[PDB]
RNA sequence: CCGGCCGGACCGGGCCACUCGGCGGGACGC
RNA sequence: CGCCCGGGGCCGAGGGUCCGCGGCCUCCUCCCC
RNA sequence: GCCGCGCCGCCGAGGCGGGAGGGCCCGCGGGAGCCGCCAGGGGUCCGCGGCGAUGUCGGUGUCCCACCCGACCCGUCUUGAAACACGGACCAAGGAGUCUAACGCGCGCGCGAGUCGGAGGGACGCGAAACCCUGUGGCGCAAUGAAGGUGAGGGCCGGGGCGCCCCGGCUGAGGUGGGAUCCCGCCGCGCCGGCGG
RNA sequence: CUGAAAAUGGAUGGCGCUGGAGCGUCGGGCCCAUACCCGGCCGUCGCCGGCGCUGGGCUAGGCCGCGACGAGUAGGAGGGCCGCCGCGGUGGGCGCGGAAGCCCCGGGCGAGGGCCCGGGUGGAGCCGCCGCGGGUGCAGAUCUUGG
């Protein structure tokens, strides 16, 4: 429906040493975008279903023999049975599923339908909304990243941080932005698969760490390449697989001056629309302010609410009226003086 | 360690719904399985033959889960999960788990009785 | 946007802890280590952490900062509190009272600040 | 209000006393008018009903076993009651009668909801456009038929009443032949007792 | 065979033939039936005219009462249940009956 | 995903879904759209009406870029220029009259569905509808035909 | 032993969006609070149109917005749409629409804000119509899509009207015996 | 009470390898 | 419940006023101490 | 049979006005008041006793046994099965609604008179992914006829024609009944209920 | 009562009953159905239900209140914090101070599917939560293989 249109913040630009290097850049209005939990899961679920390689069972599985079934009449279950001979098995069920050695129940077919097609505007959508994900602190948090001594939410250095060609300059860089107990936590997590998955090349498993995203790679890749946990993703090419991991957003990314700025022409304002894209803008939103306590704070509302019935009423016992004196005069207030009448008139007739 | 409040748990059934024709086979496990079959007495709720579960046999709501003792079982693995019964102790009681070696049971033990939390297992491995 | 965030982290979170029918939070800022809405403790502008000191006595009550959002390095503001139990309750009532700071959170605060001192 | 049905009930009462001992005086015979009000309880279950009884039974909304309504006999009531007087146990109620259900098996209905009868509030707030204010206004709709005899009945939920205390005669025969369905004209009274 | 004894409200009219609105039963769907029957099979329905006169009546009765300031009923009602009433025996007793002896 | 499939909520259920009585065989009333005339006709004369039979002449080799012939209306003809072509003309309505090349745009036959803006306009098409042209020679406009 | 049928007693109806976006659950909760305590009955059919589906919620074109704002004694009103409103291209004039819906497509959005129009949110309309002032509650049409025409009484009855289902469309595709 | 900063269906003036459209001007943004 | 009195069995679910009275708000007298 | 009067009978069906007194009554004169009581919006005791580490206490539902009561073997076809109907000696593992194409409806998502690159091209361990471009084309936007073909604007106002349909202007889908919602007036209390649009 | 005869020994149900335990006409009392009444608990359904106005509270997909209701084959639908295999995430999870599996007159929990804990055995991997993919749950098929 509208846009956010709203007043960015001012973003922080700091320099090798964790400290900020007087330039700043204007947080862009992609990190503004709606957060859609629910696009970014289907993106993801079709998307990381294009990636796998087709299994089946061969096609001569169960059926290369020549089993024939004895018919009735010979008390035996009518399933083809293979050829005499003098061989054990000889008179064994051959083509059934329920047969040992035969064909499984429908055989795997190698043109399953593996890829799944999304379109163009929900892989966007769902990277618009991952990317605004990631400069929220509770999100970043709640994925489980050690981001509580990092400077500033979206983690943005100067370029001088594309041109790194020794990993040491890489770790020293992690240490003074204080992104290092997040690499800490991806050695702690490293361990042994739990399946079958050891004897496919799985054996080992670890988290997912910080998500350094540059502009231009002049050694950059080299130089996080051996620190567990590190993502490098190009700016211009962002994976949703990689900005939101098992379809959950908010994965802290490590963000350089270069890829802040490419950031904005990528997607583009609500008021114009992205450069190195044709024909295309951030998505609307359909709720501009979604504080809902503010809403429902605001004296506009309070005006036209009613009195809140903080009165709870519980079911009452329903005491006999007949049997119970003071049930009977709450409902009938003629009761006890009838009642008194009567006692007095026989004490007189007596 | 005493709860918050120990009421009178009332339990409408102790026995457990065993399988219809569970002893007279031991391929029939005593896990039950609703019958379905068309001539099957237990499905048609015989007189005298085994009782089908059903809603109506819950128990209360506010004594639901609760054990005997009056807490609630909770399981945890380490340190940091026993920590989140630190609040709410008189209504939840701590439950070290199987697959953890008596090294670090004795540290959870030692931190519960720290935080005043009841450990259904407190001498388990030693 | 609050509400907004809590639809996020309602029902995934890495602080979540779901089983014996209860869902606790792990979260450092949490009062009754509650997965509510309220008393979750990364989701408000207002937080309240009644934390161990780093020794053996002591509670640290951790506020946050109305300008500290964004930077979580300078977000939260430490209160050490080595005090007497009905002095160390006094001052965590004053801090939550007094500043108009997460009323709702006020004997949540001291209920776990008591526990800690034992 | 309720001084005045107090004396109400008496004089109606002793109108018919002086009326009978001025025709048995006259060697003449005064006949009383026939009763307006009906209390009907459903004897049978609902196993194995008629169509047309099935739906007899709902516009009474005796729906189960042992509840009673009050009726307003007319020639399209009778007619009602005829085509379900094996299924029915009515008669003409008496103002002990009409008291003691409503006191005791009174209840309400709101919303489609049975509500007890505690408090005049309740009567008062959804019969007070028709002149009803307390539960004496209403048992004095019920027992003497008013103009909002329909209001206040419907108003009424249906008496569900206990098993006849002392056990029926034959409840698949008519009163008249030794049973128990059909119309006994003041002995309902006695029914009512045993099942209130 | 199945329209005779039924009515309708005629809504076409041709030479010596209308055109009837007939409701039919089937299984559990009234139909409203249009067919074409002459003039020789049809009769007004007299409780169609018995209720336009109850109407007529009606508007004159509120018409005439309001010029009065009186109120009259309109509405009808069931047989009541008949009023008390006094009975004169006329002197002469009631006649004694007996049930009479079985003759073959 | 194979978890919310029906099947797995048919696990214990003997029949799985398919009855005692009639029990789920292999073809119990043909493959297809078999019976159409004999055992399905109730089916195909109630949904699928002129479905058997011949109708209309037969053309052998049909080429159906011949009478490719796509229309467009005039509610949505202004829609083939910018806005301010309709604009920047609406001001002076004595003046020069915009060209509108319906054949440029992918049209050969203009239609008359909608109203059109009250101004004039050349329009360009293989064809025109009769109401198409009255439309716009009222409004102002000429119809220029190509070829 | 009750005498009642329990067949109808689960009313169907939707007390809960089906749909899983966050921010249409937040106006669900700013409209549940607004329907239960302002008595106002728009708020009311705002909180049940926030349940229904997209095939319930159909888009609402410019032009026909156009046609209902221009009715009488509908100048200065707010237009409300619980749902897509969509650009209508036969249409060259604006007359300053107050607009309130879920959704406006990219086209539809340049042509109001440039007209000097103002669009709105639900959580803009409960601030300035908490109770629904001035509001006029608008539907796009329901009974209008392509799935609509095949129902009816079948293809193959008389005076029927009804749309068959077909692979083609063309000469040879039914219509040769129940068509003449 | 201040003061910056930031966003625009915001206003008036200058300037751009600017771009933009079946018009040097228009629009867009730097 | 028509007025009053009594007996037996069964159970207390829930857990942040209405309806009847009496004394004093008026001075004394008697019984009881 | 009605109507009028009179007489008489009617626990007191009774109603009015008054008179001699006697004495039984009143939610009449007692409430923005303090204190208690309680047949009053579901239970409490501000009651109490016995028993205490080598033989006792509670649990031991799910270990055995005893007795009363109930109780025929499952699955299956069947109108009907405990059946003298069929399958099943016993245990373990295996064992049966799948996948591809296409169709329909419902639902969710994106964009929306559009929509989609599903060929290919280009950026450039996981990367056979992801990113970008390309709308040829498909499906929609127009239908109908066998085909030649043709192909979807209503209303108001004024003038004129008086047959039964010309002209001008202002506009952009008509008319009747029903219609959530919204709007207004008035009334009863800048809120809440009445009926008038 | 005669009329009145069938095949294994046998059927007011049996024992047995004749001032009745027989037949007819009735009275009082009494016996118990998953029916009816009252009460508790569970679930479903309905409330133009209540609460964003915070000692407790509001995982609003939550909490609370009220009323009614509860058979089921074939069949349909929904819920599962039922269970199995594998994947992306996530728990700074678990483990030679002993994982999986297996056994248990061990302690339990849930209405149930099942699950947790303890002991014993075992000797290296394994699991919870959010999503995702199925060759995902057996008593039967004169099922298959093995014993
Ligand atoms: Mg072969
Ligand atoms: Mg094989
Ligand atoms: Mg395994
Ligand atoms: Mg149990
Ligand atoms: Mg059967
Ligand atoms: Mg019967
Ligand atoms: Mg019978
Ligand atoms: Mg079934
Ligand atoms: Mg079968
Ligand atoms: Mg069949
Ligand atoms: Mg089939
Ligand atoms: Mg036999
Ligand atoms: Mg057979
Ligand atoms: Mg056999
Ligand atoms: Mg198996
Ligand atoms: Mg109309
Ligand atoms: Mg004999
Ligand atoms: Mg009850
Ligand atoms: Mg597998
Ligand atoms: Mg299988
Ligand atoms: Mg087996």
């Amino acid at each position: 429906a509208v846009s956010m249109a709203c007043a960015r913040p001012l973003i922080s630009v700091y320099s090798e040493k964790g400290e900020t290097s007087g330039k700043n850049v204007t947080m862009p209005a992609v990190f503004k975008a709606p957060i859609r939990p629910d696009i970014v899961n289907f993106v993801h679920t079709n998307l990381r279903k294009n990636n796998r390689q087709p299994y089946a069972v061969s096609k001569l599985a169960g059926h290369q023999t020549s089993a024939e079934s004895w018919g009735t009449g010979r008390a035996v279950a009518r399933i083809p049975r293979v050829r005499g001979g003098g061989t054990h098995r000889s008179g064994q069920g051959a083509f059934g599923n329920m047969c040992r050695g035969g064909r499984m129940f429908a055989p795997t077919k190698t043109w399953r339908r593996w890829h799944r097609r999304v379109n163009t505007t929900q892989k966007r959508y769902a990277v618009c909304s991952a990317l605004a994900a990631s400069a929220l602190p509770a999100l970043i948090m709640s994925k489980g990243h050690r981001i509580e001594e990092i400077p500033e939410v979206p983690l943005v250095v100067e370029d001088k941080v594309e041109s790194y060609k020794k990993t040491k300059e890489a770790v020293l860089l992690l240490k003074k932005l204080k992104a290092w107990n997040d690499i800490k936590k991806v050695y702690a997590s490293q361990r042994m698969r739990a399946g079958k998955g050891k004897m496919r090349n799985r054996r080992r498993i670890q988290r997912r760490g910080p998500c350094v995203i540059y502009n231009e790679n002049n050694g950059i890749i080299k130089a996080f390449r051996n620190i567990p946990g590190i993502t490098l993703l190009n700016v211009s090419k962002l994976n949703l697989l990689r900005l939101a991991p098992g379809g959950h957003v908010g994965r802290f990314c490590i963000w350089t001056e270069s890829a802040f700025r490419k950031l904005d022409d990528l997607y583009g304002t609500w008021r114009k629309s992205a450069k190195l894209k044709a024909d295309y803008n951030l998505p609307m939103h359909k709720m501009t302010n979604t504080d809902l306590t503010r809403i429902l704070k605001s004296q506009e509302i309070q005006r036209a609410l009613r009195a809140p019935n903080k009165k709870v009423k519980r079911r009452e016992l329903k005491k006999n009226p007949l049997k119970n004196l003071r049930i009977m005069m709450r409902l009938n207030p003629y009761a006890k003086t009838a009642r008194r009448h009567a006692i007095l008139q026989q004490l007189e007739n007596i | 360690l005493r709860p918050l409040t120990k009421p009178k748990i009332v339990k409408k059934r102790t026995k457990k719904f065993i399988r219809h024709q569970s002893d007279r086979y031991v391929k029939i496990s005593r896990n039950w399985r609703k019958p379905r079959g068309i001539d099957n007495r237990a499905r048609r709720r015989f007189k005298g033959q085994i009782l089908m579960p059903n809603i109506g046999y819950g128990s209360n709501k506010k004594t639901k889960h609760m054990l005997p003792t009056g807490f609630k079982k909770f399981l945890v693995h380490n340190i940091k999960e026993l920590e989140v019964l630190m609040m709410s102790n008189k209504s939840f009681c701590a439950e070290i788990a199987h697959n953890v070696s008596s090294k670090n049971r004795k540290t959870i033990v030692e931190r519960a009785a720290q935080l005043a939390i009841k450990v259904t297992n407190p001498n388990a491995r030693l | 946007s609050a509400h907004l965030q809590w639809m996020v982290i309602r029902n995934c979170s890495s602080f979540i802890v779901k089983r014996n029918h209860q869902v606790f939070s792990t979260e450092p800022n949490n009062l009754k280590a509650r997965n509510s809405f309220r008393y979750n403790g990364l989701i408000h502008k207002k937080t309240v952490g009644v934390q161990p000191a780093a020794d053996g006595k002591g509670v640290i009550v951790v506020l946050k900062k109305r300008a500290g959002q964004r930077k979580p390095a300078t977000s939260y503001e430490k209160i050490s509190i080595n005090k007497n139990s009905r002095s160390t309750l006094s001052s965590v009532r004053h801090i939550i009272r007094k500043n108009n700071y997460r009323k709702d959170l006020r004997m949540a605060a001291l209920r776990r600040a008591s526990a800690i001192l034992k | 209000r309720a001084e005045s049905y107090y004396k109400e009930y008496r004089q109606i009462y002793r109108k018919e006393v002086r009326l009978a001992r001025i025709a048995r005086k006259a060697g003449n015979f005064y006949v009383p008018a026939e009763p307006k009000l009906a209390f009907v309880i459903r004897i049978r279950g609902i196993n194995g009903v008629s169509p047309k009884v099935r739906k007899v039974l709902q516009l009474l909304r005796l729906r189960q076993i042992f509840n009673g309504t009050f009726v307003k006999l007319n020639k399209a009531s009778i007619n009602m009651l005829r085509l379900a007087e094996p299924y029915i146990a009515w008669g003409y109620p008496n103002l002990k009668s009409v008291r003691q259900l409503i006191y005791k098996r009174g209840y309400l209905k709101i919303k489609n909801q049975r509500i007890p009868m505690t408090d005049n509030s309740l009567i008062e707030k959804y019969l007070g456009k028709k002149g009803l204010m307390c539960v004496e206004d209403l048992i004095h709709e019920i027992y003497t038929v008013g103009k909002n005899f329909k209001a206040a009945n419907n108003f009424l939920w249906p008496f569900k009443l206990s098993s006849p205390r002392g056990g029926m005669n034959k409840k698949t025969t008519h009163f008249v032949e030794g049973g128990d369905a059909g119309n006994r004209e003041d002995q309902i009274n006695r029914m009512i007792r045993r099942m209130n | 065979k199945c329209y005779h004894g039924k009515t309708g409200r005629v809504y076409n009219v041709t030479q010596h033939a209308v055109g009837i609105i007939v409701n039919k039963q089937l299984r559990g769907q009234i139909l409203a039936k249009r067919i074409n029957v002459r003039v020789e099979h049809i009769r007004h329905s007299k409780s169609r005219d018995s209720f336009l006169q109850r109407v007529k009546e009606n508007e004159r009765k509120k018409k005439e009462a309001k010029e009065k300031g009186i109120w009259v009923e309109l509405k009808r009602q069931p047989a009541q249940p008949r009023e008390a009433h006094f009975v004169r025996t006329g002197g002469v007793e009631p006649q004694l009956l007996e049930p009479i002896p079985y003759e073959f | 995903p194979s978890k919310l499939r029906k099947t797995r909520k048919l696990r214990g259920h003997v029949s799985h879904g398919h009855g005692r009585i009639g029990k789920h065989r292999k073809h119990p009333g043909g493959r297809g759209n078999a019976g159409g005339m004999h055992h399905h006709r109730i089916n195909f004369d109630k949904y699928h009406p002129g479905y058997f039979g011949k109708v209309g002449m037969r053309h052998y080799h049909l080429k159906k870029n011949q009478s490719f012939c796509p229309t467009i209306n005039l509610d949505k003809l202004w829609t083939l220029v910018s806005e301010q072509t309709r604009l920047n003309h609406a001001k002076n309505l004595e003046g020069p009259a915009p060209i509108i090349d319906a054949v440029h745009a992918g049209y050969y036959k203009v239609l008359g569905k909608g109203k059109l803006p009250k101004q004039p306009v050349i329009v360009k098409a293989k064809f025109f509808s009769r109401k198409a042209e009255e439309k716009i020679k009222s409004v102002g406009g000429a119809c220029v035909l190509v070829a | 032993g009750i005498d009642i049928r329990h067949n109808k007693d689960r009313k169907v109806r939707r007390k809960e969006p089906k749909s899983q976006d966050i921010y249409l659950r937040l106006l669900v909760k700013l409209y549940r609070f607004l329907a239960r305590r302002t008595n106002s009955s728009f708020n009311r059919v705002v909180l049940k149109r926030l349940f229904m589906s997209r095939t319930n919620r159909p888009p609402l074109s410019m032009s026909r917005l156009i046609r209902k704002m221009k009715l009488q004694g509908r100048e200065n009103k707010t237009a409300v749409v619980v749902g897509c409103i969509t650009d209508d291209v036969r249409i060259h004039d604006i007359p300053k629409l107050k607009v309130c819906a879920l959704k406006i497509t990219s086209g539809a959005r340049s042509r109001i804000l440039k007209a000097g129009g103002q669009i709105m949110t639900f959580d803009q309309l409960a601030l300035a119509a908490p109770k629904g002032q001035n509001t006029v509650l608008l539907s796009g049409p329901r009974k209008a899509r392509e799935v609509y025409r095949h129902f009816g009484k079948a293809p193959g009855t008389p005076h029927s009207r009804t749309k068959p289902y077909v692979l083609s469309k063309g000469r040879k595709f039914e219509r040769a015996r129940g068509r003449r």
